[PDB]
């Protein structure tokens, strides 16, 4: 009858030591292996309900909402008020750390200029995948192609952590209305950062479908 | 078109054969030779690789071809649709192919194995045919009957080839081969018929000779014989044929609704049909029939080394569920080498030994009653010696006849000498064979005397068939009157004589009156004419039939494990039960209704037959027994032996035991024992000493003609239900760890742990696991100390084996896979923690930022590589878990950072396999672990 | 119990023959196994009350392995021990040496290959065969790599009480294992025990088949003697035994699987060893006389 | 066991002679009997506890040492019932003897239980004699 209570109960007792012993021999700021994540891949934000396809009405404040939340929390801590306890570092350099406690550098709000979907030039934010350590090479530099307008040692270690975004405005003018236009972003200048693969279409490239609804 | 009316000159013309010792080996070799073997015909089969289409093909093997043509057309639709086709589908449509290549190649080596052992059966007793070659009786293998032999068959014979009879004592055919007619046909060396089909002088190939003696001349061997000229279910094969069904009843069940889980948990079409079709063909039993086949030729294999030939698989299950066994004693029982202890011819055991100087122990010639008495025995005997071995003593010889003629032969021999030429002083006019229904022999001789009458007979038998016929003694060399004086010290002979297990047989001889009788008296076998009755008693002979060195061990073993032997023989009520004493049939205690008659004196009427757990029957008082009277003996009864008995009584004595709900097991060497041995659960037949009938009829063939051998091959049958509940739970254990990661998968929401190719890579490396468990298995010390099983209610598969098999031995190797997916995963990034409710995001192709537990985004090509990597580490360490647990279970009991490998699922093993020793569940499942 | 020392170029054979009286009737010659002489292999079996009904008419012969008796000294250092086929070339001058003309074997072990082979050789001085866990095989490729194993690892007294012994009663039967410790370790010289089993393990093979009715009648190679196999149920060597069942002609060769028995049958089943041996005896035309086991007993 | 000491027909006449203070309890057994494998770890756990320099523990097989089987009348026929047997020896001479034998000489029936031996063999008393006297012979 409930015979079977006692012994699955206490054979969880064992999966759970081994789960237990398992867990104690990991740090909390680092994998074990990391080669299956080598190049860090590019993604766009916010995330449409479709298949990278961003479709908006201009003359609704609700069909354009649900992009402009997310940008606003996405974007939040990036605004001047929470960057401020955070060290400047010098531009174009190779900023490391060795201290045992580890402080990021200061990203401004300001950079991604101009969100613009009641204007007709939707904004949105090309990331890049964050990979531990994995110093980038050449001239890191986001190339995206349809008028297109282009403007880390863990969760516990780098606390305070804010990565490089690139904001990509698609700009729909009277004369080029209600088209898809199909942006293809890419890493370019750079040799560990890898841009060339088959079947992984994303190290590397995202390529979204921005549009308007006249 | 035969040669039935040709004469007797003629077959020496036409065949070159002379009609009394037939061609010699010189003419045999070279026409064998050129015509080839005797029984030839030849049978088509397969061309070998044809079954292995059939193998390739069929049954739930046809769901993967149906899964990989899906997948191929599929593949062919995307490149002409698509540009740069995703080599995904060709790959599956491989995968399917190849493991179904795999599959079948296993299927064929397994079967193989057993079609191998199953024909090496049928070469251990071969078909024996005795041909007069040069003169002499030589007994040539079957197949080497030439066109032109001489062939001698006897009472149940099969026939060689198409004989033309030239001589016949009596014979009858049985010719139910080309007729429907059972009935024995007579057969004559005499033309009757023109059709070949329905004269008496053609006897056929495959007929047996039910009764009697013939010689022919074969003319038609292989295929020009008439015969070659002219072209169920199972207690457990009916419980492993209902399971089968219920589980893949099951697995329909399990893989639809997966199918349509999955379908509802956004799959591709494509993806979810090989999902169910890679489940549905996961889950069912195929290759448990395989390995019950491989079980059962194994253990017959095994129980022929041990002379315990079986005709059949059926027979090898239905020993090990025998209850009764039913028994004769001489040959089975006893030794048949058979040594004179003490004589009788005067009132007075007569001692007798071996070591031919000094006379043996100190007796001679002196007395002419002995005189006459070796006379009769030597005469009435038709064993002779075999003409070698001269240098050898006389009783370390050769002689080929009955036991009880060589043992009287060879004594004559010591005593007198020259038993050869004695018989050629008085020679025989006409033999009477003995019979089983007749219990004598009688023969009539030549008398080169002073006195005789000129006609001497000579008898022998049953001691108490004997003197039932005889109304004259010898006493001195004296003939006195037939009195109570000497009748009971008769008895008294047999009592202390026959008391001690030593076979008697009564001699006898009448001086036939010269003025009734004269020289050229008509004696004939048919419508006898001579005195048979009043006759003159010469004395008995008493001789030893030991029994046989490992019978008295197997009696108890038989005791030890609820099996019932019963004694079946044609000797006195007297010697049988002392044999019966002497190798533990009746034992110790229990006593017969005539010891507790005597160990207290009452009359035997006033016995109550409850206080005896003992009985000898009478044949003659089982042929007035009722059907509800032979039950009171079969229950009441806990040791029974029926002495006296004819071999056709066995038939009703089986019957009366199966109307007990036993499983009886028979012995016979006779034509006549041929309904007892189809009637019987198991038939056993004696490959030594036994007729082509009886070895037809069984279902079993004793190589040895030993009684231990029968219990041998109960012990050896009696393991193979334990054997079979080792594959049954096996071929189980591995179906919980393929459909417990899908449905961790669907209730958690969890990356997947493992695929539908994982999931049938991981049936085929544990597909073999039953089969490598059955050729190193192990035998119990109290196999033959428990009851026989009940086969209609011990069941193979029940509500304690499947439970366990499942939820016991599969939910730990489910956990053993489990704990190589999450550290796989643990390894690079992902904490179990974090892995909760993550599925809807990891299987997203469009969310590409996947969050790690240590901060890292990932790409969906990224995570579906080590999603891949849990479930090929998933497959590989359920495999070599399951192997690894074998090895360990049948030698126990009767590294870089690996340690979440198939070490945690043997370590799991381990707590469960020490854990589950402490419950001890006595209705014992602790065997398995 | 009268003792000889036979010179038998191969070494020298001591026997000690009870029951001296002979004839034209066979002796009893009796071989022992590895770590045993015939006191420790046939001396509580002949010294068997139900015994004594046999001895009275058979002369018993106790053969002891070169340098395997009491009191032996120890052989020279790396002295070339004869091999299991150079033991049974010993037998037949210890026959001529002690005027027999045949014998009845009783053989355990080694014993059991030694007069196997001993009647293989010459078939006309053998009447009957005990054969007592016999190994008509080669120790094979696996075995010898174990016994290599074994060999350094373990001591020669452990190896052969595992030898003889079944691992139930290895540890139940305090007094058997406990007896036969001392009797291997304390009576048998350790050089040449080393030397007997080394001589055993490369035993070679028995060259026997079983012969097929008909077509094999070309030259056939088996034992042309009553033989009786005897192995207890819980023994190590039922599947030796089993393998010699086979590989034997069935019309005379008997198995006996003594039931509750173990390794040693002749001491731990006496009594059901002396009965198969009347029985195997008297079907050979020996003590007719003597009554039925089990029914003199009532 | 090595609290046990086996014998043989030479060595128990030496070590029931060697001396004469010393009290031992040896069973006579055969490697046949059913009854001595019963009670075979009874033996053992019994010397476990009582062998004191004063009272040691001794065996001899009788089925294959005959010479011991006569000179301390043990039968070893099977149907006797002398199998095991239990003998006393203080002062080398027999003191006590279990199964007993009658005038007709058949061994009275006994069980060999643990309880069966410690009361009818006085072992607790032995043991305590035996260790109150063992002080006296290393003073
Ligand atoms: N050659 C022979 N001539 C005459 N009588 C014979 C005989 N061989 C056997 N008998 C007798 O025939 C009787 C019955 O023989 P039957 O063949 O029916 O059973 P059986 O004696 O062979 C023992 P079982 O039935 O166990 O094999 C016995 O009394 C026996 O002495
Ligand atoms: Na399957
Ligand atoms: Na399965």
């Amino acid at each position: 009858l409930l015979f079977y209570l006692v012994f699955y109960g206490f054979l969880a007792a064992l999966f759970s030591f081994t789960m237990w012993v398992m867990l104690q021999t990991l740090n909390d700021e680092v994998p074990k292996y990391r080669d299956q994540i080598p190049s860090p891949g590019l993604m766009v934000f916010p995330k449409p309900v479709t298949a990278l396809e961003y479709t908006f009405s201009r003359s609704d404040p609700t069909s354009y909402a649900g992009y402009i939340e997310d940008l606003k929390k996405f974007l939040k801590p990036y605004t001047l008020e929470e960057q401020k306890n955070l060290t400047v570092c010098p531009d174009g350099a190779l900023f490391e750390q060795k201290g045992p406690v580890y402080v990021a550098c200061q990203f401004p709000i300001s950079l991604l200029q101009a969100f613009g979907y009641s204007q007709g030039n939707p904004c949105i934010l090309v990331k890049m995948n964050r990979i531990i350590g994995l110093k980038p090479e050449g001239v890191p530099r986001i190339d995206c192609v349809s008028n297109v307008a282009v403007y880390y040692y863990g969760k516990k270690l780098h606390v305070g952590y804010l990565q490089p975004l690139v904001a990509v405005q698609v700009s729909f003018a009277p004369n080029n209305t209600g088209k898809e236009v199909t942006v293809e972003c890419k890493i370019d200048g750079s040799a560990n950062l890898k841009s060339q693969d088959d079947r992984d279409k994303f190290l590397g490239r995202v390529m979204f479908k921005i549009t308007a609804r006249a | 078109m035969d040669d039935h009316k040709l004469s007797l000159d003629e077959l020496h013309r036409k065949y070159g054969t002379d009609l009394s010792r037939g061609l010699t080996s010189a003419r045999a070799a070279e026409i064998l030779a050129r015509d080839g073997p005797n029984a030839l015909t030849p049978p088509p089969t397969t061309p070998e690789w044809i079954k292995f289409c059939r193998q390739l093909f069929g049954g739930f093997s046809m769901l993967l071809w149906i899964g990989a043509i899906l997948c191929f057309l599929a593949y062919s639709i995307q490149a002409a649709t698509e540009e740069e086709p995703q080599n995904d589908n060709l790959y599956l449509g491989v995968v399917l192919s190849a493991v179904v290549i795999i599959t079948g190649c296993f299927s064929y080596y397994q079967e193989a194995k057993s079609s191998k052992i199953m024909e090496s059966f049928k070469n251990m007793v071969p078909q024996q045919a005795l041909v007069i070659r040069n003169g002499e009786k030589m007994s040539i293998n079957a197949e080497e009957v030439v066109v032109g032999d001489l062939v001698e068959v006897k009472g149940g014979d099969r026939i060689p080839a198409d004989l033309r009879i030239i001589s016949a004592n009596g014979c009858k055919v049985d010719n139910s081969s080309l007729t429907g007619e059972s009935e024995p046909q007579t057969r004559s060396p005499d033309f009757t018929n023109e059709n070949p089909l329905e004269t008496r002088n053609i006897a056929f190939f495959s007929t047996n000779c039910v009764e009697g003696t013939a010689r022919g001349i074969v003319v038609y061997t292989g295929d020009r014989t008439v015969m070659g000229r002219i072209a169920g279910q199972t207690p457990i094969a009916a419980e492993i044929e209902h399971f089968i069904h219920i589980i893949t009843g099951v697995a329909v069940f399990l893989g639809v609704s997966f199918f349509i889980l999955s379908l509802i948990l956004e799959y591709t079409w494509l993806e979810a049909v090989i999902f169910l079709i890679g489940i549905i063909v996961a889950n069912v039993p195929e290759g448990l029939l395989a390995t019950v086949t491989v079980c059962l030729t194994l253990t017959a294999k095994r129980m022929a080394r041990k002379n315990c030939l079986v005709k059949n698989l059926e027979a090898v299950e239905t020993l090990g569920s025998t209850s009764t066994i039913c028994s004769d004693k001489t040959g089975t029982l006893t030794q048949n080498r058979m040594t004179v202890a003490h004589m009788w011819f005067d009132n007075q055991i007569h001692e007798a030994d071996t070591t031919e100087n000094q006379s043996g122990v100190s007796f001679d010639k002196t007395s002419a009653t002995w005189l006459a008495l070796s006379r009769i025995a030597g005469l009435c005997n038709r064993a002779v010696f075999q003409a070698n071995q001269e240098n050898l003593p006389i009783l370390k010889r050769a002689v080929a006849g009955d036991a009880s003629e060589s043992a009287l032969l060879k004594c004559i021999e010591l005593c007198c000498g020259s038993v050869k030429e004695m018989r050629e002083r008085y020679a025989k006019i006409v033999e009477i064979p003995f019979n089983s229904t007749n219990k004598y022999q009688l023969s009539i001789h030549k008398n080169p005397n002073t006195s005789e009458p000129q006609h001497l007979l000579v008898m022998k038998g049953a001691p108490e068939r004997i003197l039932d016929r005889c109304s004259s003694i010898l006493l001195h060399g004296k003939e006195q009157p037939l009195d109570e004086e000497l009748k009971d010290a008769f008895q008294n002979a047999y009592l202390e004589l026959g008391g001690l297990g030593e076979r008697v047989l009564g001699f006898c001889h009448l001086f036939l009156p010269d003025e009734q009788f004269p020289e050229g008296f008509q004696f004939d076998t048919d419508d006898v004419n001579f005195p048979i009755d009043n006759l003159c008693f010469v004395g008995l002979i008493s001789m030893i039939d030991p029994p046989r060195a490992a019978v008295p061990d197997a009696v108890g073993k038989c005791r030890s494990a609820g099996i019932k032997v019963i004694m079946v023989t044609g000797d006195h009520p007297i010697t049988a039960k002392a044999i019966a004493k002497g190798v533990g049939i009746i034992s110790e205690g229990n006593e017969t209704v005539e010891d507790i008659a005597a160990r207290l004196n009452i009359p035997v009427s006033q016995v109550n037959p409850r206080d005896a757990k003992a009985c000898v029957v009478h044949g003659s008082d089982l042929k007035d027994m009722t059907s509800e009277q032979l039950d009171d003996i079969l229950k009441y009864h806990t040791e029974i032996v029926f002495a006296r008995t004819s071999p056709q009584q066995k038939l009703i004595i089986v019957e009366g035991c199966q109307r007990q709900g036993a499983i009886v097991a028979v012995t016979g060497d006779g034509v006549n024992d041929s309904p007892a041995l189809k009637k019987a659960d198991i038939g056993v037949a004696m490959g030594i000493a036994g007729s082509d009938v009886s070895k037809q009829a069984a279902d079993m063939i004793l190589l040895d003609d030993n009684f231990a051998s029968i219990v041998t091959g109960v012990e050896e049958g009696r393991l193979i239900f334990d054997n079979l509940k080792k594959s049954i739970a096996y071929t189980l254990t591995s179906n919980i760890p393929e459909i417990t990661p899908f449905l961790i998968f669907i209730i958690a929401n969890i990356p997947l742990p493992l695929g539908t190719v994982t999931i049938l890579c991981i049936d085929l490396g544990t597909d073999m696991v039953p089969a490598i468990s059955l050729a190193y298995e192990q035998a119990e010390s109290d196999i033959m100390k428990r009851q026989p099983r009940n086969p209609k209610t011990d069941k193979l598969v029940n509500e304690r084996l499947i439970s366990m098999a499942y939820g016991q031995i599969g939910m730990i190797q489910a956990l053993g896979g489990f704990f190589t997916y999450f550290v796989i995963l643990a390894e690079n990034g992902f904490l179990p923690i974090h892995l909760l409710g993550l599925r809807v995001d990891w299987d997203d192709r469009w969310i590409n930022d996947v969050e790690d537990s240590y901060g890292q985004q990932w790409t969906y090509e990224q995570r579906k590589i080590v999603e891949f990597t849990c479930h090929t580490a998933f497959f590989v360490s359920i495999v070599v878990v399951q192997w690894a647990d074998l090895v360990i279970c049948k030698t126990r009991r009767n590294p870089t950072w690996w340690f979440c490998a198939f070490p945690y699922s043997l370590l799991i093993f381990v707590y469960d396999k020490v854990r589950k020793l402490i419950i001890r569940r006595r209705p014992e499942k602790e065997t398995y672990y | 119990c009268q003792e000889h020392d036979i010179e038998t170029t191969h070494g020298v054979v001591h026997v000690t023959i009870r029951g001296l009286p002979k004839g034209n009737r066979p002796v009893i010659l009796t071989y022992h196994d590895i770590g045993l002489n015939h006191k420790s292999c046939f001396n509580a079996f002949f010294n068997f009350e139900d015994m004594q009904e046999i001895t009275q008419h058979f002369a018993v012969c106790h053969v002891d392995a070169p340098g395997q008796q009491e009191g032996a000294p120890s052989f020279p250092t790396g002295y070339q021990y004869p091999t299991m086929d150079e033991l049974a070339e010993m037998l037949p001058p210890v026959l001529t040496h002690l005027s027999l003309k045949s014998i009845i074997g009783i053989g355990v072990g080694a014993g059991a290959y030694i007069l196997s082979r001993f009647a293989l050789n010459h078939p006309e001085l053998v009447e009957g065969l005990v054969l007592i866990n016999v190994d008509p095989c080669a120790k094979g490729w696996i075995d010898w790599a174990a016994s290599k194993l074994s060999g350094l690892t373990t001591n020669v007294v452990d190896i052969i009480l595992a030898h003889h012994f079944g691992q139930e009663e290895l540890q139940a039967n305090l007094d058997l294992i406990q007896t036969y410790r001392m009797h291997i370790a304390q009576d048998i010289n350790q050089d040449n025990l080393q030397l007997f089993l080394n001589s055993y393990n490369g035993r070679r093979d028995l060259e026997i088949e079983r012969p097929i009715l008909g077509q094999n009648d070309n030259k056939s190679k088996t034992l042309k003697c009553s033989t009786l196999l005897v192995v207890g149920d819980n023994s190590p060597a039922v599947e030796a035994v089993v393998e010699c069942n086979s590989r034997l002609n069935p019309i005379n060769t008997t198995l006996l699987k003594m039931a509750d028995c173990g390794g040693l049958p002749q001491v731990v089943q006496p009594g059901k060893l002396t009965e198969a041996f009347k029985y195997f005896l008297q079907g050979m035309g020996y003590i007719p006389s003597a009554s039925m086991t089990r029914l003199a007993r009532s | 066991p090595e609290y046990i000491k086996y014998f043989n027909d030479k060595t128990i006449d030496e070590e029931l002679e060697r001396d004469k203070r010393v009290t031992w309890i040896v069973e006579f057994f055969a490697n046949w009997s059913n009854d001595c494998q019963s009670f075979a770890p009874i033996y053992a756990d019994l010397s476990l506890k009582y062998n004191c320099t004063g009272l040691n523990f001794g065996k001899v097989d009788v089925g294959r040492y005959t010479d011991v089987s006569t000179r301390y009348k043990v039968s070893t026929s099977p149907l006797t019932k002398q199998l095991p047997t239990l003998i006393l020896f203080q002062g080398g001479k027999e003191a006590m003897r279990r199964p007993q034998i009658d005038k007709k000489g058949r061994a009275v029936s006994w069980t060999f239980s643990e309880e069966n031996v410690i009361r009818e063999f006085n072992l607790n008393e032995l043991y305590q004699r035996a260790k109150k006297l063992s002080k006296a012979g290393d003073n």
